[PDB]
């Protein structure tokens, strides 16, 4: 029988597939019984996924009870139907397979806000994304993620709010908190062709909207000019950032602490100084954050 | 199958549209304009002041609600007025609830 | 489309009891507005069998209760003592009977 | 012998933001040591101008210069003078170029019904009227994707018959007629100087356009007034 | 305020078409309409296209009259063709009004 | 014409060549759909039981 799951538009859903010790090592799956009799399969354990669910399905690892779980995120209006986890060998829906259905409903009357799904960053540039989270659940431990396929179904932790950043991202990465009252910002610069992908805004809250944002690493030129790898250090801002407040950081696992400088007049735009690990010279627009570039 | 062009909820108009994929002849497909007004007929003119005259004219310019004086209450938005009720000495002007089950504070 | 969502198909033997949950988008109107469970008959309309304000019809008296969990975001209809006149076409919904905001449960009792 | 000076355009400021004042020193005597210089009114020098051309097929030398200055260093009347010295020219020859508004009303016109019965090709017509002055840009995108520039054509800003000195322009895009069961919505984005974004993108599909079947359905009811 | 009716002359070869804009039979002024230049076709190689606009008031289109677009080109077998528009030059448009006055039969969210 | 041929299309231009026209040739046209002036059916439903949504 159905196990009705009323979820939200641009929210997420967790299918808790619990099966038995007869079907532990059988190759589990999740079809989606559509308008005829066929199941257009969505995950597998032997490899497959969908052209649709790219970046979003997370097939969690098995337990000792065989109770693997599946996360879908960013649900859109065309996911609103019967889903079916099951355990047959060749990963298609066949008879003899201990299935266990569900039933979604993706309501369109959401209270979830509409964050942009595609962040476009130029190579060696800057991205600054906001992940929304439940305004009741303000005091909780944020996290972030990568994307690694569905048959893997992985999402290892890049940063958090307690402080621990991965070592291969240090210097170019900072989780923020401003603006509060609903959001939390993450700034990532010093981009790369292969660090485009699907990036999940976890939180340690109770009801979770695992927002997935998509980094598109285009070709480009940096919007900000900084020395290569360097007592005064300059930072050269374009004239589009005229309202934006120009400031330097001292990066650590604790984020940005302020460091003073003095402003000039017209400079071929704007130029600031660093009179005096890794440090940046980003911009700030009132309460949000924009383009930062890193230096040694 | 259809796409909502307008879902206006203070006049209660609801213009949608839909292309009818016809009998499989050439492109003699039709396009629609499914307007769906719902006329109040007991709401006042000033919707919030309920001491106003009733209504006669209901004018729906369907450009000027595709891009005010509302005719219906919206269901989610909640409406109030202030009345001079007394109880003894004072005339304590307290704040009523025209449409209830929407003005419940959290 | 109307955002209530219940069970589309319910099966239960005569004498046994039914629990039918229907969900709503937990707004502050939908927490507090009237929640019904009407029987869509033939030749017309809902006949409210058990509202949530406190009406309970002549038929469902003593055998039904509708409760409302507004924080869970749902309302649940318990009906004991089924018979085969309890088969047919029902709606669980909010607000007025006519104006949509509903869902269509098809109750189907077996012997 | 021609020292001809082409200043840049809004279709180069919008497409590249590399605004640059150019002069071709071509058809002169086929010789080297013809030095480019781009001189302002004030006397600021310019950047590394290279990328010279080879000899003409009619046996003359062709050369080009560059001057990449900023945008409001061009809209603010900063006159430029390119100067070159030749073998026949005992003096360097100077040639100056400099800078001498209304909004565009963009309408987009679908294919006509007579054209959609030959079952061959539908030409969607952008139309950029009532603006001044000239050199607008128009580009054609299908689902957020710049289309192939050989598939569309833009006209030139010919002057308006009614309004005095306003300039209207066209552009058309020829698609398959077979596209007009499936649509793909065909955005046409203009780019003018009297705009906030300098973008006034519009779009028309088969789903837009005239209905040829209405149906008003207005219901009336004493106890309405909540508009669910 | 206004209305620019446009005339789209596709698919022809060679160049040099004429386009003129008659109203009811007497041809209009040559400062009302504007014809472009001929220009080659972006899709098809051995063709061209030209254009014209005619700027009329809103009322003179919301009244009636036709504004026909008559061209001249040396491969038509009679060497003049013409088309026309009007305010009413489209299609049928059936309306389908449906006034509901029953105070019980109600609607659908 | 044959009757069904008028019931398909066939814009049927009649080109009339005079020696006193403005540019010496006009031509006019008809097919079956040159009138048909907006057939509209009103439909008042009053006091009526349907149970269908409006
Ligand atoms: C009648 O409508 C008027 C405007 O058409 C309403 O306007 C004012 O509304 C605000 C909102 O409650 C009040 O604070 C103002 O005091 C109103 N102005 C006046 C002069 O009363 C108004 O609410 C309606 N009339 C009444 C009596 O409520
Ligand atoms: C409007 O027209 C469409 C198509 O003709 C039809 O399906 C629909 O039922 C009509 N609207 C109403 C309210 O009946
Ligand atoms: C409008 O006409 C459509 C088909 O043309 C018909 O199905 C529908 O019932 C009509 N709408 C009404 C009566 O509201
Ligand atoms: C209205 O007319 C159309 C065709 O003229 C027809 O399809 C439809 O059924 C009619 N409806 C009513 C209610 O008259």
């Amino acid at each position: 029988e159905p196990e009705l799951v009323y979820e939200d538009l641009r929210g997420s859903v967790t299918f808790h597939c619990a099966l038995g010790p007869e079907v532990a090592n059988v190759a589990k799956f999740l079809c989606r019984q559509s308008s005829g009799e066929n199941c257009d399969v969505v995950v597998n354990t032997l490899g497959k996924r969908a052209p649709a669910f790219e970046g979003r399905i997370l097939l969690n690892p098995q337990d000792k009870d065989g109770s693997f779980s599946v996360v879908i995120t960013g649900l859109r209006k065309e996911d609103a139907g019967r889903y079916l986890c099951g355990a047959h060998s060749d990963g298609q829906l066949q008879e003899g397979s201990p299935i266990q259905a569900w039933q979604l409903f993706v309501n369109e009357e959401s209270t979830i806000p509409r964050s942009p799904t595609v962040v476009k960053g130029v190579a060696g540039g800057s991205v600054a994304v906001l992940c929304p989270y439940n305004r009741k659940e303000s005091k909780s431990i944020k996290y972030w993620c990568l994307w690694e396929g569905a048959q893997n179904g992985r999402c290892p932790l890049l940063v958090d709010s307690e402080g621990w950043v991965k070592a291969q991202y240090e210097g170019r990465l900072s989780l923020l908190e401003e603006p509060g009252n609903g959001t939390f910002t993450v700034i990532l610069n010093q981009l790369t062709s292969r660090d485009a992908g699907f990036y999940w805004c976890l939180t340690n809250g109770d009801t979770l909207w695992r927002t997935t944002v998509e980094i598109k690493i285009i070709e480009g030129e940096p919007n900000l000019k900084v020395p290569g790898n360097v007592l005064k250090v300059p930072c050269h801002f374009p004239c589009k950032f005229s309202s934006y407040e120009k400031y330097w950081c001292k990066w650590n696992n604790t984020g940005c602490q302020a460091l003073p400088s003095q402003d000039e007049g017209p400079s071929k735009s704007r130029l600031v100084s660093l009179t005096l690990g890794w440090y940046w010279c980003g911009v700030k627009q009132g309460h949000f954050y924009g383009e930062t570039a890193a230096v040694y | 199958e259809r796409i909502v062009l307008v879902d206006n909820k203070c006049k209660c108009a609801r213009i949608t549209s839909r292309i009818i994929r016809s009998s499989e002849d050439p492109n003699e497909d039709i396009v629609e304009r499914n307007i769906r007004i719902i006329v109040p007929l007991n709401n006042r003119e000033n919707i919030s002041d309920p001491t106003s005259p009733l209504r006669t004219r209901f004018v729906y310019h369907l450009s000027d609600l595709c891009k005010e004086t509302c005719y219906t209450y919206d269901r989610n938005k909640c409406y109030t007025a202030v009345v001079p009720l007394v109880y003894g000495g004072e005339t304590k002007m307290v704040e009523t609830a025209l449409t209830p089950d929407a003005c419940y504070p959290d | 489309k109307s955002p209530i969502f219940g069970p589309e198909e319910v099966n239960s033997v005569e004498g046994n009891s039914v629990s039918i949950t229907c969900y709503y988008p937990p707004t502050s109107v939908n927490r507090h507005t009237r929640k019904y469970w009407c029987r869509q008959g033939a030749r017309g309309g809902c006949i409210t069998l058990i509202s949530s304000e406190g009406y309970v019809s002549s038929k469902y008296a003593g055998r039904a209760n509708l409760t409302n969990f507004p924080e869970n975001g749902t309302f649940v209809v318990n009906i004991a003592q089924l018979s085969q006149d309890d088969s047919g076409r029902y709606k669980c919904g909010l607000g007025i009977n006519s104006r949509g905001l509903s869902f269509d449960v098809s109750l189907e009792v077996s012997q | 012998i021609r020292v001809f000076a082409i200043p840049p355009s809004f279709a180069s400021i919008f497409l590249t933001k590399s605004t640059k004042l150019t002069c071709l020193v071509t058809d002169l005597t086929t010789y080297d040591s013809v030095t480019i210089s781009w001189t302002r009114q004030n006397g600021e020098a310019v950047k590394t101008h290279t990328n010279i051309s080879e000899s003409h097929p009619n046996a003359t030398f062709s050369a080009v210069g560059e001057a990449s200055i900023c945008e409001d260093d061009w809209n603010s009347g900063e006159r430029f003078t390119c100067t070159v010295t030749h073998t026949d020219l005992p003096s360097p020859l100077k040639q100056t170029i400099s800078r001498p508004l209304h909004r565009p009303d963009v309408y987009l016109l679908p294919p006509a019904r007579e054209q959609l019965n030959l079952r061959e090709s539908a030409t969607i017509t952008c139309l950029v009227t009532g603006f001044s002055p000239a050199d607008v840009f128009v580009q054609w995108m299908q689902r957020g994707q710049p289309l192939s520039p050989e598939k569309y054509v833009t006209s030139a800003p010919m002057p308006e018959p009614q309004a005095p000195g306003r300039y209207f322009a066209h552009s058309i895009l020829t698609v398959s007629e077979e596209e007009w069961n499936t649509g793909e919505t065909y955005t046409c984005v203009v780019a003018h100087e009297a705009l906030p974004n300098r973008v006034t993108e519009r779009t028309v599909d088969k789903s837009t356009g005239k209905p040829t079947l209405y149906n008003v359905s207005l219901v009336m009811s004493d106890t309405a007034g909540t508009c669910y």
